[PDB]
């Protein structure tokens, strides 16, 4: 709502991890997290 | 890890999982900078 930012603060994606068998990471950027209200704009499509 | 800082114990061997890459293997059979070379089952020149 205010003094907002955009910043990340929770990241409850897993506890743990062991034996790993494939590593990548991509290069750093600047992901647009500016939350906003209406309709879609934007449509990201995959498949895996 | 060849020219790794130091070497674990022979009961704790740090054990250094290699995966998605390539390497020159013909180039450490000839680098003239190890003492033995004892490859059992393959070749130098045919595990490339």
């Amino acid at each position: 709502k205010n003094n907002k930012s955009w910043m990340e603060s929770e990241f409850r994606v897993y506890s743990s991890a062991n034996n790993c068998t494939f590593e990548y990471v991509s290069q750093p950027f600047l992901m647009d997290l500016e939350g906003k209200q209406g309709n879609f704009k934007n449509l990201r499509e995959f498949v895996f | 890890v060849f020219n790794a800082t130091r070497f674990a114990s022979v009961y704790a061997w740090n054990r250094k999982r290699i995966s998605n890459c390539v390497a020159d293997y013909s180039v450490l059979y000839n680098s003239a900078s190890f003492s033995t070379f004892k490859c059992y089952g393959v070749s130098p020149t045919k595990l490339n």
